[PDB]
């Protein structure tokens, strides 16, 4: 649960260059597979189990 | 006076990180090539506007909008002073010689500035970017999209808008684009769906 956000995965540091402003990223079927640490602000990869 | 906007005054529609994708979003965007008014009159805000200015000696000082400007309504004033840029809402040929509800203070901001200004939800949106440019008498060729600034939950009607003091006036428009999301999340180009078969 991120900030309210919730599902199920793995998660690992990411690579993405995401912007200050940005909080998440977005797949084709509209999933999560990105998220802002919202403590640590660490960008963190979601990879379903 | 008037110029072309060329393919200007395109910023990021939301805050979700994308790469390497083709998105399609509709929203108030300036139109491809639409007619952009070169400049100091009080001027309409419509549904939202593009402004864009180039001076080299830092001469705009800010900006107000409203509806009436005067002590019948809320109105906003934003003002750029040194290292710093305050911004107010209250029961307000300005320029310092320009119920107090809204307090905010942050960080100021051949020098393009472009800025893109919103009215929706409540929220007064501006997006911004700063560029150098080759050029003084036009806005410049070549894609380059705006970043939100702030986002200001002040929730008033906004219908007229004044400069405090070249500076340039477009407005918005619901126009679908379809935005190019590079390797690293930045849009590098885009096509005005609209503009031609
Ligand atoms: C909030 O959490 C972040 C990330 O863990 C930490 O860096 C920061 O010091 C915390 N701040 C407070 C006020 O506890
Ligand atoms: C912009 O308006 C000016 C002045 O009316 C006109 O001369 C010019 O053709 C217009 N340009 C565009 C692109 O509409
Ligand atoms: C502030 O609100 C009060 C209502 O109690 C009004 O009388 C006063 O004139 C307002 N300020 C201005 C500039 O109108
Ligand atoms: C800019 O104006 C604000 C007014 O809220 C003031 O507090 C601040 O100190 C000013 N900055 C400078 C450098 O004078
Ligand atoms: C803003 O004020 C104008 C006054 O001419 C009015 O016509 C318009 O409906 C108002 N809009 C809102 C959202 O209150
Ligand atoms: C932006 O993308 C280019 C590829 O065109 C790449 O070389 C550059 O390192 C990327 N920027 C960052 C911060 O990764």
């Amino acid at each position: 649960n991120f900030n309210g956000l919730t599902g199920t995965g793995v998660l690992t540091e990411s690579n993405k260059k995401f912007l200050p402003f940005q909080q998440f990223g977005r797949d084709i079927a509209d999933t999560t597979d990105a998220v802002r640490d919202p403590q640590t602000l660490e960008i963190l990869d979601i990879t379903p189990c | 006076a008037y110029t072309n906007s060329f393919t200007r005054g395109v910023y990021y529609p939301d805050k979700v990180f994308r790469s390497s994708v083709l998105h399609s979003t509709q929203d108030l965007f300036l139109p491809f090539f639409s007619n952009v008014t070169w400049f100091n009159p009080v001027l309409p805000f419509n549904d939202g506007v593009y402004f864009a200015s180039t001076e080299k000696s830092n001469i705009i000082r800010g900006w107000i909008f409203g509806t009436t400007l005067d002590s019948k309504t809320q109105s906003l004033l934003i003002v750029n002073n040194a290292t710093n840029v305050v911004i107010k809402v209250c029961e307000f040929d300005p320029f310092f010689r320009v119920n107090c509800t809204f307090e905010y203070v942050s960080q100021p901001f051949k020098n393009l500035r472009e800025f893109v200004f919103k009215n929706i939800d409540g929220y007064f949106k501006i997006y911004s970017k700063h560029t150098p440019i080759n050029l003084v008498r036009d806005l410049p060729q070549g894609f380059s999209a705006l970043e939100p600034l702030v986002d200001l939950p002040i929730g008033i009607n906004i219908t007229r808008f004044q400069t405090l003091l070249a500076y340039y006036v477009g407005y918005l428009q619901p126009r679908t684009f379809l935005l190019k999301y590079n390797e690293n999340g930045t849009i590098t180009d885009a096509v005005d769906c609209a503009l031609d078969p």
